[PDB]
RNA sequence: GGUUGCGGCCAUAUCUACCAGAAAGCACCGUUUCCCGUCCGAUCAACUGUAGUUAAGCUGGUAAGAGCCUGACCGAGUAGUGUAGUGGGUGACCAUACGCGAAACUCAGGUGCUGCAAUCU
RNA sequence: GAGAACAGAAAUCUCCAGUAGAACAAAAGGGUAAAAGCCCCCUUGAUUUUGAUUUUCAGUGUGAAUACAAACCAUGAAAGU
C-alpha cells in the first residue's frame, strides 16, 4: 500500500446546515402504502437520531457505592436510602403493597403430583432451522418478498417478528401482502380485510387455481410494475413466504397457468424451494411454511391453522370441541348433515 | 405612498433574469417627444413596474447558512439572499454543443471484448529490490532508470531503449492524428 | 459531500409562478472571529470578562502564570505570577477593584487590575485544590467595605474570606465530599453543591450556621446556580459601563438591579437550580420549601453546566448528549432542545440581552444559539482543539474562549 | 485459497462455482444474485456490517459501521469483492468520535485500515487513519 | 503551454456558458457624441467588455466576414458597431453570433435628444450589479422585431445567471418602453431605452416589511430608431435553443430516498365467485 | 481657483528648450534604534520633521515646434457598386433609378475635461 | 550614444535613451506593457462524492472510468487566481 494524502485524506465531510435540514425533514418521512423504497441515501443517521424525550434512564448508582459498601463484610451502607419522610406514609405504602400483592395472588395439577404429557414433536414444525434457513435464503435472494395470508384468518396467518427483520436488515425489500383463498370466505370479509391491511401493505386479492381464477392479471401487472421499477437490476426475483398450506405453490402455478409446483392439501408438500421463470424478467420462488414460535402459540390454535398434520396427533378427538368455537352451528348442520 | 399596484392585465414575471414585462396599452400622448412631461410619465411607469417586481422578489424564499468564518464561497450567516427561480426567458446559445465525440477506434474494441477501464488508482508502484517507491509516471520513472544504470550487460543499449521509447511516443502521436482525421 | 438533493422539476415549475405576495437595549450577535493571541504554553481552563468593560479579560490555564488580556488590542497585559500550580479558576470582583483566582495548589491570590501585582500574601488553609469562587454581592455589602470572597475546595470545606485582612472570617465542614461549586445569593443565604449528593443552604448572617439540607438528587450535585447570579456577578455594572460616582451610589444601583429581577413575580424570591450526574435537574426555592418545585429531566447524559437567563425567564443546561435543553425559568417546563454539537457540551454563557446563548463543546467548533427562534444562529469554527471555556462580555461587545490548543481567541459582531 | 470449489448437481464434475472463505462487506443493497447466475459466493455468516475501529488519538476505541472498501492490495479485485484480509482500507462512520474539520463542516466519515485477520476471529478491528 | 489551454477552454462550448463578452467597434464615420454614447453603454457592460482604439470601415449589411473574423479573434460573440452616414445618422448596429457565425442584426440609431450620464444626478452606481428589467407594451411579447430587441437587451445586460442574488445588489433597474401602441403595418415606433437608480423608504401602509419604491433617472437616455434587420436561419434557431440535456414512477423523495410507486388500480371483488360449499347451499336442512 | 488620495474617458492627455509656482498639500531631503532585503539603507523597510529646497519630479505659460483630435448640409448622396429592359451592338460594354455608400483633399477649431472626501489666503 | 586595467568591431562593468523586430508552444492574426518575458519564496492533485451516459453478469444503493457540480489544495495581507 503506497503512502498517499488519501487514507489520511478526508472523504465524507458535510456541512452542519445539511444536518439541520435533515433534522427538519425527519418529520416529513411519512409514506403512502403504495410508495416503495428503491435506495436509502447514506446519511449520518446517528446525528439525526436521539429524538426529544423525558425518560432519563436510571443513574449509574454503581459509581458512588458499587458492591462493597452496599453489602458484605465492610457493609458501609449504615442506613437505608431515601429516608422515608413519615411513618404514616410508610404505613400507607405498606397497605398499598399488601393490597397489590393480594391482587397479584388473586390472578391464580401439581397438587396431585401428575405432570403434563410431553408435547408431540409434530407441533414443533416448522422448527429445526431447516425451513428457517430456506426462508432466509429465499428472502435474501428475492428482490421483492411477498407474504400471503389466509383469507379465513389473515391476522392469525401473520409471520410476525420476520417482517420486522425484513424492515430492519433489508429496508429495500417491499414485502407486499397477498390475500389468497378469497373463495372460502364471504367477499365482504375479504373486502374488509384488504381495507384494513391497505394501511400498511397493498394486500392484493387472489384465488389460486390453474382453472379460472380471480386477480391473476392484477398480480401480473403488479409484478410487471415492480420489474419496471428495477430496470438497472437486470431482473427482479420474487419469493413467496407465509404459513404452511397457504397456497403459495398454488399461487405460483396460477401465475404460470400450469401445474409447475407440486401442490397438495398437506402442509408439507413444499419440501424445498425451486426456481421458476415467467417473462424472463422475473423469477418466482417459494419456501416451506414458516411458524414463528411463541409461548402464545396455543398448540390447538396451531392445529386449527393447519400447520400440523392431523394424522399424527395422539388425541384427535380432544380437538373436536374447538371446531364449534369458530364454525357456525348452521353450517356444520347443513354440511354433514 | 402605498406600495400596492394593480393593472387590468397582470404583469408577466421572470424572477430569474430579474425582469418584468407589461402588456398594458401605452398612452401615445404621454410618450410623444414634444411633451416636456414625457419623461415623468415613463418614470412613474418604471417606478410602478419596479415596485411590482420588488413585491415579487421580496416574497422569494431566502437561503440561510450557519457557516461564517473560513467559508470559501458561502454566504455569511448575517447575509440573506433570494432563491431566484431559473429564468423562463429562453435565449440563444453562445456556441454549438461539443457533440463532435469520436470513439477513436479503441472504445469500440473495448466494448467488443472484456477489457475494462484502467483503475486510475495512482501512478506510484513499488520498485523491485529497493526500499522506496518509484513512480512509473509523473515523476522520476523506473522505465528511465535503465538508462541510468551503470551497466546493461549488452551501439549503446541505452540509445536503443530511448529509440524504442521515441518509437512508442511517435506511434501514439500517429494514432492520435489518425483519430483526428475522422 | 452529501449535498441536499436538487429540487424536483415540478418544484421549479411551481417556483416560477408568482407566490407569497401579501397585499394585506439590545446586543449585536457575535458572528465573526479575531486574530489568535499567543500566551502561556498551557491549555486554558477558564475565562472571565471584566465586569466594567469588555476590553479587559483574564483566563486561567495549566500554566501557573495567569494572564490578563487587553481585548481591544488582543495582546497580553500585566501577566499574573506567584502561583506554583495550575490556575484552576478565575473570578472578578463585582466592584471590579480586585481580581481573584483559585490555583490547583491550596494557595489563593488576589490581584490588582491596575498593575496585576498580587494583593498581599496568598490566601491559604484549604487541604485540597480550589474548586470555585463566589464574590459577595455589592448590594449586601455596606458602603466603604470590600466584598467578602467565598471559596471552596475538593475537601468540601468552605471558608468565607475577608479580603481586607486576608483572613478566613468563617469556615464550615458540613459537606462530606468535594464542593463542586458555591454561590453567594442576594438574599444573604449561601448555597453550594457537593459531591456527596447533597446541598445545604447556609445563613452567613447567623455566623455561618446552616439552616436547610436539600436531598433529592440520585447523584452528586454539579454547578449550583441561581436566577440572580447575573445581577450578583455584574456588580451593578450596566451595559453602558459607567462607574458609579460614589460607593453609596454603587450600593443603591446594586440594590435596584437586584430588586428589578428578584420581584419579577411581585415578590422577592430568587429561583435556584442544581445540576446532577443522574441526568436530572431540580428547581429550588429554599426560602419557600425544602423540596424541588419541579424535577427537570430528559437529558440522555450527565449535565455539565447550567446558567439562568439574565432576566431569569429561562433555564438552560449543558449535557453530554450533545443537545442543550432550554427550560422555563419560572417552573422548569421544557421549551426546546438545541442540537448540532458533535461532542459533549462543557459550558454556556447567556447573552446580556437574553436573546442569545453562546455555547461550547468538546468539538472544536463552538456555537451560539438564538434562543428566541429556538434554532442555531451561527457556527464559530477556528479553535484547533476542544473549547474548554467560553464567556460573554457584560456589555455584549465581545466574547472570549479558551481550549487545549493553547491559543486564546476573541469573538465579536 | 480464498476460493472454495463448491460442487453441485448429481454428478460433481464441472461444479461451475467458487466461494470466498473470508469475511466480506457485501453492502447494504446486496439483494442476492439468482443462484443460476451465482458463481462467486459470500456467505452471510462471514459478512459483517461493523468494524471495531480504534482512534490512535485519545486512546479511544469504538465499534462503528463499515461504509465501503476503498483499496485492497493483492489484486484489488478482492476490493471489488469487499475482502479485508488484514490491511485493506475501509471507510467508516467516524461521526460517533466527534471529529470536526476546520470551517464548521462536521465530519461523519473517515478511512480506517483493518489489522486483525477476519478469518481467525469474528471481530473486525481496524486502526483509524488520523 | 498550460496558459494556452485556459484560453482554449474559454473558447469552448461549455455546458454552462460564461456570460458573452462585448466588443464595441467604433466606426470611421462615428461622431464624438456617438463615441460618448458608446462609452456610456459600455459602462453598464463592465466588466465583460472590450474596446478597439483603431477606427474601422465595417459594412455588416454588405460584408459580414470581418465581423465574424473579429468575433473569433477577440472571443466576443456580442458586437455593437458604431456607424454614421448622411442618411443613417448616429447608427448603432448591434450584432450577435452563435459559434462566431452571424446570428442576427438590427439598427438602433440614437435620437438627437439623447442625454449623457453626466447630465444627471450623481447618485452612486456600483459596478458589476445585475440590472433589473421592466419592459412595457404588449408589442414586446408579440412583435418579432421587438421580441428580438428584448432578447438582445436581455442577453447583453442580464449578466451572470446566478442561482442566488442579494437584495443589496438591486441598486439599479434598466427600463425600456415603445413609443405608444401602433396598428399592424404601421412604421415601428422608436424604442425608448431608460435607466433608473432604485430608492427605498418606509411604507407604513403597504406591509410591515415591503418598502415604498422610488426611482431617479441616471441615463444614458436614448431613443433608438429601428432600421435594417436580419434574422437567423431556422436551422440556426433550432441549434441555438437546444438544451444541454446533461424516470416514470420514480422520484427523489425528501432526505434523498428514491421512493417508487406501484399505483395499484381499482379491482372489483365481485368478479370472484365463492366456492359452492355443501354447508352454504340451502338444499340441505335438518329439523 | 491651487493642491493630496481614489478614479472615468485613454495622446485635446505624449515628446523637445526655456519661464513662473504668492499661501496651502506630495516630493527632494536628514538618519539606520527597531521590523525588513538587497554585493551596495541605490530601491525596498523603519525613524521625526529635526539642518534646508522650490534646484528637480510635479501644476501652469510660451513655440510660423513634431504628432493627435473635433465638426461641415466639405468631398457628397460624389466616386465605387447589385438592379431592369436587345433600349445600341455578334458582343463586351454605354445612357436611364432607386438602394448601400468611402477616402485622399478643402474649411474652421483645440493642445485636456470630469466625480467623490479633504484642505488652502 | 558616451564610455570601462589588460579588453580592440565581438569578454564583462557604468550612465542616458526604447511601443517593446523582449519571449508569450504557435498558424493565417488580432494582441500581451509593474506581463502572458527575466529573477526570487511555498507547494501537490491520478484526493473524496452526485448525477447522465459506458459494458459487466454476484449489475452490485456504485464494483470502475467519461462529463456535470460541492468539499478539500497552494499561494497572497487580501482581492482573487
Ligand atoms: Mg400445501
Amino acid at each position: 500500500v503506497q503512502p498517499d494524502r488519501r487514507w489520511f485524506g478526508n472523504t465524507r465531510v458535510i456541512s452542519q446546515d445539511a444536518l439541520q435540514h435533515f433534522r427538519s425533514a425527519l418529520g416529513e418521512t411519512q409514506k403512502d402504502t403504495y410508495q416503495v423504497l428503491l435506495r436509502r441515501n447514506k446519511l449520518p443517521m446517528s446525528l439525526l437520531e436521539e429524538k426529544d424525550a423525558d425518560e432519563s434512564p436510571k443513574a449509574r448508582i454503581l459509581d458512588t457505592e458499587s458492591y462493597a459498601d452496599a453489602f458484605g463484610p465492610k457493609a458501609q451502607r449504615k442506613r437505608p436510602r431515601l429516608a422515608a419522610s413519615n411513618l404514616e406514609d410508610l404505613v400507607k405504602a405498606t397497605n398499598e403493597d399488601i393490597t397489590k400483592y393480594e391482587e397479584k395472588q388473586v390472578l391464580d395439577d401439581k397438587e396431585n403430583g401428575w405432570t403434563s404429557a410431553a408435547k408431540e414433536a409434530i407441533f414443533s414444525k416448522g422448527q429445526s432451522k431447516r425451513i428457517w434457513n430456506e426462508l432466509y435464503k429465499v428472502i435474501d435472494s428475492s428482490d421483492v418478498v411477498i407474504h400471503v395470508l389466509d383469507a379465513r384468518d389473515p391476522l392469525g396467518t401473520r409471520c410476525k417478528s420476520v417482517e420486522e427483520y425484513m424492515k430492519k436488515e433489508t429496508p429495500h425489500k417491499h414485502l407486499i401482502y397477498v390475500l389468497n383463498k378469497c373463495d372460502l370466505v364471504p367477499t365482504w370479509v375479504a373486502a374488509a380485510w384488504v381495507k384494513h391491511l391497505s394501511k400498511e401493505r397493498p394486500t392484493l386479492a387472489f384465488h389460486a387455481s390453474i382453472t379460472n381464477s380471480f386477480g391473476k392479471g392484477s398480480l401480473i401487472q403488479l409484478l410487471r410494475q415492480f420489474s419496471q421499477l428495477h430496470t438497472d437490476r437486470k431482473q427482479i426475483s420474487v419469493g413467496f413466504i407465509g404459513y404452511p398450506n397457504t397456497g403459495k405453490s398454488s399461487i405460483i402455478n396460477t401465475l404460470r397457468k400450469k401445474k409447475v409446483c407440486q401442490v397438495a392439501p398437506i402442509p408439507g408438500e413444499t419440501k424445498v424451494w425451486q426456481y421458476i421463470t415467467l417473462m424472463k424478467r422475473i423469477f418466482l420462488i417459494d419456501c416451506p411454511g414458516i411458524v414463528p414460535p411463541s409461548s402464545k402459540d396455543s398448540e390447538e390454535d396451531i392445529l386449527f391453522r393447519g400447520v400440523v398434520r392431523v394424522e399424527h396427533v395422539t388425541h384427535p378427538e380432544q380437538y373436536i370441541p374447538g371446531v364449534l368455537k369458530r364454525c357456525q352451528v348452521k353450517h356444520l348442520e347443513r354440511t354433514y348433515e | 405612498l402605498p406600495v400596492t399596484v394593480e393593472k387590468p392585465i397582470p404583469v408577466v414575471y421572470d424572477l430569474g433574469n430579474l425582469a418584468a414585462f407589461d402588456s398594458n396599452v401605452l398612452d401615445k400622448n404621454d410618450l410623444d417627444s414634444s411633451n416636456a412631461r414625457r419623461e415623468e410619465k415613463i418614470k412613474s411607469l418604471t417606478r410602478d413596474n419596479v415596485q411590482l417586481l420588488i413585491n415579487q422578489l421580496l416574497s422569494l424564499p431566502m437561503k440561510t447558512t450557519t457557516e461564517s468564518v473560513g467559508g470559501t464561497g458561502g454566504q455569511s450567516s448575517v447575509m440573506t439572499l433570494l432563491q431566484l427561480p431559473d429564468p423562463t426567458t429562453d435565449l440563444p446559445r453562445e456556441k454549438p454543443l461539443p457533440k463532435a465525440k469520436a470513439m477513436t477506434k479503441w472504445e469500440k474494441f473495448a466494448a467488443k471484448k472484456g477489457i475494462k477501464p484502467k483503475e486510475r488508482a495512482g501512478k506510484m508502484i513499488y520498485d523491485e529490490a529497493s526500499g522506496e517507491w518509484v513512480p512509473k509516471w509523473g515523476y522520476k520513472g523506473a522505465n528511465k532508470k535503465l538508462d541510468d544504470q551503470w551497466l546493461v550487460e549488452v551501439i549503446d543499449p541505452r540509445t536503443l531503449n530511448r529509440a524504442e521509447r521515441k518509437r512508442l511516443v511517435k506511434k501514439n502521436e500517429k494514432q492520435q492524428r489518425r483519430n483526428m482525421k475522422n | 459531500s452529501t449535498l441536499i438533493p436538487p429540487p424536483s422539476k415540478k418544484q421549479k415549475k411551481e417556483a416560477q409562478l408568482p407566490r407569497e405576495v401579501a397585499i394585506i437595549f439590545k446586543v449585536k450577535p457575535v458572528t465573526r472571529s479575531s486574530s489568535a493571541i499567543a500566551g502561556h504554553g498551557s491549555t486554558i481552563l477558564c475565562s472571565a470578562f471584566a465586569p466594567h468593560t469588555s476590553s479587559r479579560m483574564v483566563t486561567g490555564a495549566g500554566d501557573n502564570t495567569a494572564r490578563i488580556w487587553d481585548c481591544d488590542t488582543q495582546t497580553p497585559m500585566h501577566t499574573l505570577k506567584g502561583h506554583y500550580n495550575w490556575v484552576l479558576c478565575v473570578s472578578w470582583s463585582p466592584d471590579g477593584e480586585v481580581i481573584a483566582t483559585g490555583s490547583m495548589d491550596n494557595t489563593i491570590r488576589l490581584w490588582d487590575p491596575k498593575s496585576g501585582q498580587c494583593l498581599g500574601d496568598a490566601l491559604r488553609g484549604h487541604s485540597k485544590w480550589i474548586t470555585s469562587l463566589s464574590w459577595e454581592p455589592i448590594h449586601l455589602v455596606k458602603p466603604g467595605s470590600k466584598p467578602r470572597l467565598a471559596s471552596s475546595s475538593k475537601d468540601g470545606t468552605i471558608k468565607i474570606w475577608d479580603t481586607v485582612s486576608r483572613v478566613c472570617q468563617y469556615t464550615m465542614s458540613g459537606h462530606t465530599n468535594s464542593v463542586s461549586c458555591v454561590k453567594w445569593g442576594g438574599q444573604g443565604l449561601l448555597y453550594s453543591g457537593s459531591h456527596d449528593r447533597t446541598v445545604r443552604v447556609w445563613d452567613i448572617n447567623s455566623q455561618g450556621r446552616c439552616i436547610n439540607i436539600l436531598k433529592s438528587h440520585a447523584h452528586w450535585v454539579n454547578h449550583l446556580s441561581l436566577s440572580t447570579d447575573y445581577a450578583l456577578r455584574i456588580g451593578a455594572f450596566d451595559h453602558t459601563g459607567k462607574k458609579p460616582s460614589t460607593p453609596e451610589e454603587a450600593q443603591k444601583k446594586a440594590l435596584e438591579n437586584y430588586e428589578k429581577i428578584c420581584k419579577k413575580n411581585g415578590n422577592s424570591e430568587e429561583m435556584m437550580v442544581t445540576a446532577s450526574d443522574d441526568y436530572t435537574m431540580f428547581l429550588w426555592n429554599p426560602l419557600k420549601s425544602t423540596k424541588p418545585i419541579a424535577r427537570m429531566t430528559g437529558h440522555q447524559k450527565l449535565v455539565n453546566h447550567v446558567a439562568f437567563s439574565p432576566d431569569g425567564r429561562y433555564i438552560v443546561s449543558a449535557s453530554f448528549d450533545n443537545s442543550i435543553k432550554l427550560w422555563d425559568g419560572r417552573d422548569g417546563k421544557f421549551i426546546s432542545t438545541f442540537r448540532g454539537h458533535v461532542a459533549s457540551v462543557y459550558q454556556v454563557a447567556w447573552s446580556s440581552d437574553c436573546r442569545l446563548l453562546v455555547s461550547c463543546s468538546k468539538d472544536t467548533t463552538l456555537k451560539v444559539w438564538d434562543v428566541r427562534t429556538r434554532k442555531l444562529s451561527v457556527d464559530l469554527p477556528g479553535h484547533k482543539d476542544e473549547v474548554y471555556t467560553v464567556d460573554w462580555s457584560v456589555d455584549g461587545k465581545r466574547v472570549c474562549s479558551g481550549g487545549k490548543d493553547k491559543m486564546v481567541r476573541l469573538w465579536t459582531h | 485459497e480464498m476460493f472454495k470449489v463448491i460442487k453441485t448437481g448429481k454428478s460433481r464434475s464441472k461444479s461451475w462455482k467458487r466461494m470466498i472463505t473470508k469475511h466480506t462487506f457485501v453492502g447494504e443493497g446486496f439483494t442476492r444474485r439468482p443462484v443460476k447466475m451465482e458463481r462467486i459466493i459470500r456467505p452471510s455468516a462471514l459478512r459483517q456490517k461493523k468494524a471495531n475501529v480504534t482512534h490512535p488519538e485519545l486512546g479511544v476505541t469504538v465499534f462503528l459501521p463499515i461504509l465501503a472498501v476503498k483499496k485492497n492490495p493483492q489484486s484489488p479485485m478482492y476490493t471489488q469483492l469487499g475482502v479485508l484480509t488484514k490491511g485493506t482500507i475501509i471507510e467508516v462512520n467516524v461521526s460517533e468520535l466527534g471529529m470536526v474539520t476546520a470551517g464548521g463542516k462536521v465530519v461523519w466519515g473517515k478511512y480506517a485500515q483493518v489489522t486483525n485477520e477476519p478469518d481467525r476471529d469474528g471481530c473486525v478491528n481496524a486502526v483509524l487513519l488520523v | 503551454n498550460a496558459r494556452a489551454k485556459r484560453a482554449l477552454v474559454k473558447r469552448e462550448a461549455k455546458l454552462v456558458e460564461n456570460v458573452k463578452q462585448a466588443l464595441f467597434i467604433p466606426g470611421q464615420s462615428c461622431n464624438k457624441n456617438l463615441h460618448d454614447i458608446m462609452v456610456d453603454l459600455s459602462a453598464l457592460k463592465k466588466p465583460d467588455m472590450k474596446r478597439f482604439n483603431r477606427k474601422n470601415d465595417i459594412h455588416p449589411f454588405e460584408d459580414m466576414s470581418p465581423l465574424e473574423f473579429f468575433s473569433e479573434k477577440n472571443d466576443c460573440s456580442l458586437m455593437v458597431l458604431m456607424t454614421s452616414s448622411k442618411k443613417r445618422k448616429n447608427n448603432m448596429t448591434f450584432i450577435r453570433t452563435f459559434g462566431y457565425k452571424i446570428y442576427d442584426m438590427i439598427e438602433l440609431m440614437v435620437a438627437d435628444n439623447f442625454k449623457l450620464l453626466s447630465d444627471f444626478k450623481k447618485l452612486t452606481f456600483t459596478v458589476g450589479l445585475k440590472p433589473m428589467f421592466t419592459f412595457q407594451g404588449a408589442a414586446f411579447d408579440t412583435h418579432p422585431v421587438y421580441k428580438q430587441i428584448k432578447s438582445l437587451f436581455l442577453d447583453f445586460f442580464r449578466g451572470e445567471s446566478t442561482d442566488l442574488q442579494d437584495v443589496a445588489g438591486l441598486q439599479h433597474v434598466i427600463s425600456m418602453t415603445i413609443q405608444g401602441d401602433f396598428q399592424d403595418g404601421e412604421p415601428l415606433p422608436n424604442v425608448l431605452f431608460r435607466v433608473y437608480k432604485l430608492k427605498s423608504y418606509k411604507s407604513d401602509q403597504g406591509g410591515k416589511r415591503l418598502p415604498r419604491i422610488e426611482l431617479v433617472e441616471i441615463g444614458p437616455r436614448l431613443d433608438f430608431k429601428i432600421g435594417r434587420i436580419h434574422t437567423p436561419s431556422p436551422d440556426m434557431v433550432t441549434e441555438a435553443h437546444k438544451k444541454p440535456k446533461q424516470k416514470k414512477n420514480v422520484e427523489l423523495d425528501i432526505m434523498g430516498d428514491k421512493l417508487g410507486r406501484i399505483h395499484m388500480g381499482k379491482q372489483d371483488l365481485g368478479k370472484l365467485q365463492t366456492r359452492k360449499m355443501k354447508g352454504l347451499k340451502s338444499k340441505f336442512d335438518q329439523g
